[PDB]
C-alpha cells in the first residue's frame, strides 16, 4: 500500500489557462518546487508547495494515446481564434519526412489542449497542408556564390521582445541555426523556451532571402555593411543582442 | 585432433554436473529438523527469501 | 478525488502478451527464457491466441532465433558447445523450433509458415544433415556427445515436414525432400518416425 | 590610435556584464526557475554532473545481515587539469608538429581525458 | 481495434512431473472442472 | 512495556512471549500476530523469526 | 586548504543534488537502458540520427533531447508527460521528437501506467553491499584554486530490506514508530 | 506448528526446483524434459 | 603597428599549457591551415587570411585582458565584423587547443538551462512476479 500510482494525472490545460503562468498558447524555504530540497521521505510534505496541490486538486485522469536522404526544414505558424480563446504558436516541419500526417499531428495537438472538437483537427491540418504546399520548391534550393547577407531579427514572446543583428553566410552548411540559438540563450541566461522560438524565427528569414535569390533572382550582393574590422577594409562590428521589455 | 576446445568443455561440464549433483543436499531428515537452514544461511539465500512471495499467494 | 477513477484493466502494468512480445525484442537473456517458456505454454494450451493469422509481426521474431541454429548444426560435428553462453542460444533455438512445430497443426497458422521461403531452407538443411547421418558418409560424421542435442532436433523438423508437405503437393522429378526422406526411411528404427 | 584597446575593453566589459546578469537571476535570487509547461525546476547544467560512471560493489562488515546500503559519491582525476578536449580531433592532423615532446604532451592530455572511467 | 479480454484458464499444476501417465488424471479433472464451469455461460 | 525498543532484529523476551501468545491465540492470520507483537514488525519478519 | 576545499565542494554539491521523494517504476524488459550511453536497440529503431544523412540529426542532439525527456519525466513521475509540453522547450522538427517520445513510451521508460499497491515485492539480487553510484564532478562547482583526485560520498543511506527500498523509507520509522 | 509451517515451506520451494535455481534449469536433460512435456499431440489429417 | 601598444599596456601575463608550445603569435602555419582550410582555399572574397590573422589576434588578446572569465562567442561578436559561422569555428578551434578558455573560474562558463540530472535516482523493476530492486 501507501504508494502513488505512476501515471493518471495530466494537469496541463489548467496551467495553459492559469493566467499567472506566461504561456502564449491560450488567452481565455522560498523555493516554489522541491527539486533541490529533501522532504524526509513523506510525500505529504510536497503538499505544502502551492503549485503542487494545484496539480492534485485540479488534476484529471488521462488515457495514453497510441501509435529520405536530406531533411528540408519549413517553419509553420498557427493562428486560430476559437470560442474567445486563441491559439498562436509555431513549429518546424520536415518536408522530406512523411512518417506522421498533419491529421495525426492535429489529433495529438488538440488532445493536450483538451478540446477534441473533431473540427479543430481539420482546420489545423488544412492550414498545415496549405503552408506546406505553398513552399515545396522554394526551400529545396542549392545556393552557391557567397551571398553573405545582413540579418536583423526579432522575436515576440509576451512583451519581452528579442532583437539582434548579425552577418550571415548562407552558402556554407556548417552552423546549424538551432545551435546558434542555443549559443545565444546559453549566454544571455534566458529560459529554454527561447531555444526553438529564435531558430523558428530564423529559418523563415532564410527562406525569405532565399526567395529573392530564386523568384526575382535579384543578386544585390553589394556591400553588406560592417565596421571596418573584418571583411571589407574600410579604415582598419554591427551590433549585439538584447531583450527589451516594452 | 583439437585438444583445446574439448578440455575447456571438460572443465566446464564437469563443474556444471558437480553443481547439479550438489543441488540436493539440504533436504534430508535431520538436516531439516535442525535449524541450520533458516537461521544464518544468507550465504545460501535460496529459501527463506520465498517467504515474501509464498505468503502473498496464500499458501502460507 | 482524482485517484478514485482509475481504469481497473490497466492498473497491473502492461498485459502479459505485450510483455512476452517485448521481452524477446530486447536482449536480456533471462527475460528471453521467461518469454519463450510462456509462449510454449500458450502454444500447447491455447494455440489460437498465438495464431500467426492474428499476430503477423511474430514469425520473424521466431526466425531471429531459429536461423542462427544452422551454424550450431554445422559446428555440431565436433565438441563445439564449450561455455554456458552458446548452449543457452542452443536451448532457445530448440524451444522456438518447438513453438513453431506446435503452431503448425492449425491449418490457418500453417500457410504463413509455408509462404515463407526461408523456413523451408532450414527444414531442408536439417534433413540433409540427417541424411548424412543416416547414410554414413564420411563428410560430417556426427559427434556422439552432441547426439541428444541432435536427436530431438530431428523429431521437431519432420513434424514440420509432415505438416507442410500437403502444400508442396506438386512433386518435381529431382526433388531433395523426397530423396532425403526416402533415404531416411531405410535407416531408422522408430515406429513414430516411420 | 586608441581604437583596438577601446573595442577590446568594451568586449570585456560586455562579457562581465553578461556574466553578472546571468548569475544573479538564475542562482542567487531564487536559486533556479520554474517551467510553466511542466512543474520542473530548471537549473543551469554546470551544477548537475552530466554523465554517470561505473558502479561499485562491497560487503557489509557483519555476516548474516540483510541491510542494503545505497549511496552516491563524486569522482575526478586530479581536479586541476581542465577538459579542453583534444580527443575530438583525428590522429592524422598533428603529425607535422614541430617538436616531439609537444606530441608527448598531446598524447598525455588525450590519455588523461580517456580516463573518464576509473 | 482492442478488446480487453480475460484469458483462458491454463492448467498450471502445483507439482510438475515429466512422465505422461502421472499427468492424465489431473488433466481429465481439469477438463471436466473447466468445461462444466464454462457450459453454464452459454 | 509500551515503549519502542531498539534497532530491529534484537527480539527481546517480551516480543518473543507476545509472538508465542499470538500463535496460541489465532493459529493463522499473521496480521493479527504482527499487531499483537506491537505493530512495529512486519508479517514477513514474524514468519522469518518463528521459523 | 585541501580539506576545507573538499568540504566546501561537498557542501555546494549537496546544495544541488535533486533529492528523491518518488519511486520510479520501469518494466523489467527495459532494464537495458542507461542514462549515460546509447544502446544498440536505440540505434536500429531510430536510424535517422546515426546514418549521417541530414545535418540536423546528430547523435549528440538525440542524446540531449532523450535525456531532456527522461529527466523532465522522473522529477515528476506521477504526471503524464505530453508532447506539447516537450515541443515548446526543445528545438527539433516535430516528426523526430514525436518519434523519440513514442519510442520512449513504447519501452515504458516514460509514461508507464501502473498502480504498485496491487503487486507484491521480492528480493532478487543479494542482500548486502555498499552500492555506490559514481557520478562526475559538475564542472561549475569545481574549486577556483589559482595556480587532487578527491572522491566524496555525498549522501549515505541505509535500508533494512527491499520492502523499504521499494518505498523510499530510510529507517525514519524510528520517528513514526506506529 | 512450526513443523507444519516448515513442511509448507519446503514442499513449495523444493516443489518447483527447476524454475528458480539457475544451474538446474540450464542443464541439458531438465530443459529437454520440460520441452518434451509440452508437445501438443499430432492432428491426423 | 597597432597591437604592440595594446599588448604592452593593459594585458595580464601569459599562461599557456605545454601542448600549446607549438603556437606562434606572429604568423600562422600548417595546423591552422589543415584544421579549418576555408580561410585559405578561396572560399569567398570575404575569407582572406589577413582577416583570419586579425580575428585570432583579437580573440586571444581579448582573453589576455581577462584571463579569469570565460570569453563567450557573443562578447567577441560585438566588435568582429565576420561571419558568425566562422566566429564559431575560430572560437571552438582556440578553445579546443586549450588557449583562451584554459584556466578560468569554472562558474563563469555558460551552461544551457535545463532540468536536473536523474542518474543517482533509485529505480525498481516491474518483474512479472514482483517489484525487485534494480541493483546491478
Amino acid at each position: 500500500n501507501q504508494l502513488i500510482p505512476q501515471a493518471y494525472i495530466s494537469n496541463f490545460h489548467n496551467r495553459l489557462t492559469n493566467e499567472d503562468d506566461g504561456i502564449p498558447i491560450f488567452t481565455m524555504g522560498n523555493a516554489v518546487l522541491p527539486d533541490l530540497q529533501d522532504q524526509h521521505h513523506n510525500p505529504f510534505n510536497i503538499l505544502r508547495y502551492p503549485k503542487i496541490r494545484d496539480t492534485f486538486i485540479n488534476g484529471k485522469v488521462v488515457s495514453p494515446y497510441r501509435l529520405s536522404g536530406e531533411a528540408i526544414m519549413i517553419p509553420i505558424t498557427l493562428d486560430i481564434e476559437h470560442m474567445g480563446h486563441t491559439i498562436k504558436d509555431q513549429f518546424l516541419w520536415n518536408y522530406n519526412d512523411d512518417s506522421i500526417s498533419p491529421e495525426e499531428f492535429a489529433s495529438i495537438y488538440c488532445k493536450d489542449l483538451d478540446m477534441t472538437s473533431a473540427t479543430l483537427q481539420t482546420q489545423i491540418a488544412n492550414i498545415i497542408k496549405e503552408q506546406l504546399k505553398d513552399l515545396e520548391n522554394i526551400a529545396a534550393t542549392e545556393i552557391m556564390s557567397d551571398l553573405h547577407v545582413i540579418i536583423n531579427l526579432t522575436c515576440n514572446l509576451q512583451d519581452r521582445f528579442f532583437e539582434d543583428n548579425f552577418q550571415w553566410n548562407l552558402n556554407d552548411k556548417s552552423l546549424t541555426p538551432e545551435r546558434f540559438a542555443t549559443s545565444i540563450v546559453q549566454d544571455l541566461g534566458l529560459t529554454r523556451e527561447f531555444i526553438p522560438l529564435i531558430s523558428q524565427s530564423l529559418h523563415e528569414t532564410i527562406l525569405k532571402i532565399k526567395k529573392d535569390w530564386v523568384d526575382g533572382h535579384l543578386i544585390q550582393d553589394h556591400v553588406p555593411n560592417d565596421a571596418a574590422f573584418g571583411y571589407l577594409s574600410g579604415i582598419r562590428s554591427n551590433w549585439c543582442p538584447r531583450v527589451e521589455i516594452l | 585432433l583439437h585438444p583445446r576446445e574439448t578440455l575447456t568443455h571438460y572443465l566446464w561440464s564437469s563443474k556444471q554436473n558437480e553443481l547439479v549433483l550438489q543441488g540436493d543436499q539440504y533436504f534430508n531428515e535431520d538436516a531439516a529438523r535442525t535449524s541450520d537452514i533458516y537461521s544464518n544461511n544468507n550465504n545460501d539465500r535460496s529459501l527463506m527469501g520465498n517467504i515474501s512471495l509464498l505468503y502473498s499467494q496464500g499458501r502460507l | 478525488n482524482v485517484f478514485q477513477s482509475l481504469p481497473k484493466e490497466t492498473a497491473r502494468g502492461v498485459d502479459d502478451l505485450t510483455r512476452m512480445e517485448m521481452a524477446l525484442l530486447s536482449g536480456i537473456p533471462e527475460e528471453i527464457k521467461w518469454s519463450l517458456k510462456k509462449y510454449l505454454t500458450y502454444s500447447n494450451k491455447a494455440p489460437y491466441m498465438i495464431s500467426l493469422r492474428t499476430l503477423p509481426d511474430l514469425l520473424p521474431l521466431f526466425k531471429t532465433f531459429i536461423l542462427p541454429l544452422e551454424r550450431i548444426v554445422e559446428g555440431l560435428n565436433k565438441s563445439s558447445i564449450c561455455d554456458s553462453k552458446a548452449m543457452d542460444s542452443l536451448q532457445m533455438g530448440l524451444n522456438a523450433l518447438l513453438i513453431l512445430r506446435n503452431l503448425a497443426q492449425d491449418t490457418d497458422s500453417v500457410q504463413i509458415l509455408v509462404k515463407d521461403r526461408e523456413i523451408k531452407s532450414f527444414i531442408l538443411f536439417i534433413l540433409k544433415k540427417f541424411q548424412c547421418v543416416a547414410t554414413g558418409d564420411n563428410k560430417w560424421q556426427l559427434y556422439e556427445g552432441n547426439a541428444t542435442f541432435f536427436n530431438e532436433l530431428t523429431h521437431y523438423t519432420l513434424d514440420l515436414m509432415e505438416a507442410i508437405s500437403s502444400y508442396i503437393a506438386p512433386a518435381m522429378k529431382d526433388d531433395h525432400y523426397f530423396q532425403t526422406l526416402v533415404s531416411i526411411l531405410n535407416y531408422t528404427k522408430d515406429r513414430y518416425m516411420v | 590610435t586608441n581604437w583596438l584597446y577601446q573595442h577590446s575593453a568594451a568586449c570585456s566589459r560586455f562579457n562581465s556584464d553578461l556574466f553578472y546578469d546571468r548569475v544573479k537571476v538564475l542562482l542567487v535570487d531564487q536559486q533556479g526557475l520554474r517551467d510553466a509547461y511542466t512543474n520542473i525546476l530548471h537549473i543551469p547544467e554546470s551544477t548537475q554532473s552530466t554523465t554517470v560512471l561505473g558502479w561499485r560493489r562491497s560487503k557489509n562488515d557483519s555476516p548474516s545481515d540483510t541491510s542494503i546500503v545505497y549511496e552516491t559519491v563524486i569522482h575526478d582525476n586530479d581536479l586541476n587539469k581542465p577538459k579542453t578536449g583534444l580527443s575530438e580531433i583525428p590522429k592524422e592532423i598533428y603529425e607535422d608538429v614541430v617538436d616531439e615532446d609537444v606530441l608527448r604532451a598531446i598524447t598525455e592530455q588525450q590519455n588523461f581525458e580517456k580516463c573518464n572511467e576509473y | 481495434p482492442l478488446n480487453w479480454v480475460q484469458g483462458p484458464a491454463i492448467f498450471h499444476m502445483l507439482t510438475s512431473p515429466y512422465t505422461q501417465d502421472e499427468i492424465i488424471n489431473h488433466e481429465m479433472n481439469f477438463l471436466k472442472g473447466r468445461l462444466l464451469e464454462l457450459q453454464e455461460i452459454t | 512495556e509500551n515503549n519502542g525498543n531498539s534497532v530491529k532484529k534484537n527480539w527481546s523476551d517480551q516480543e518473543m512471549l507476545l509472538l508465542l501468545e499470538g500463535i496460541e491465540m489465532y493459529e493463522d492470520q499473521w496480521e493479527k500476530i504482527a499487531d499483537h507483537v506491537g505493530g512495529h514488525k512486519r508479517v514477513e519478519d514474524c514468519i522469518e523469526k518463528f521459523l | 586548504n585541501y580539506e576545507q576545499e573538499a568540504q566546501k565542494l561537498e557542501e555546494k554539491a549537496l546544495r544541488f543534488l535533486a533529492k528523491q521523494t518518488h519511486p520510479v517504476i520501469i518494466p523489467s524488459f527495459a532494464s537495458w537502458f542507461d542514462i549515460s550511453k546509447i544502446h544498440e536497440i536505440e540505434k536500429r529503431s531510430n536510424p535517422d540520427f546515426f546514418n549521417d544523412s541530414s545535418r540536423f540529426k546528430t547523435p549528440k542532439a538525440y542524446k540531449d533531447t532523450r535525456n531532456f525527456i527522461i529527466n523532465t519525466y522522473r522529477l515528476s513521475p506521477y504526471e503524464y508527460l505530453t508532447i506539447t509540453a516537450v515541443r515548446r522547450n526543445v528545438a527539433m522538427d516535430v516528426a523526430s521528437i514525436v518519434k523519440i517520445h513514442a519510442f520512449l513510451e513504447k519501452w515504458g521508460l516514460i509514461n508507464y501506467q501502473i498502480d504498485p499497491r496491487t503487486k507484491p515485492s521480492l528480493i532478487g539480487p543479494s542482500f548486502t553491499g555498499h552500492f555506490q553510484v559514481v557520478l562526475d564532478t559538475p564542472q561549475g562547482l569545481k574549486p577556483f584554486l589559482p595556480e587532487f583526485p578527491v572522491n566524496l560520498t555525498i549522501k549515505k543511506n541505509v535500508y533494512d530490506s527491499a520492502q523499504d527500498f521499494n518505498a523510499l523509507q530510510d529507517e525514519s520509522r524510528n520517528s513514526r514508530q506506529i | 506448528k512450526q513443523k507444519s509451517i516448515r513442511q509448507k515451506l519446503i514442499n513449495n520451494v523444493a516443489s518447483q526446483a527447476h524454475h528458480n535455481i539457475p544451474y538446474l534449469r540450464d542443464s541439458p536433460f531438465t530443459a529437454a524434459a520440460q520441452r518434451s512435456v509440452q508437445i501438443r499431440s499430432k492432428v491426423i489429417v
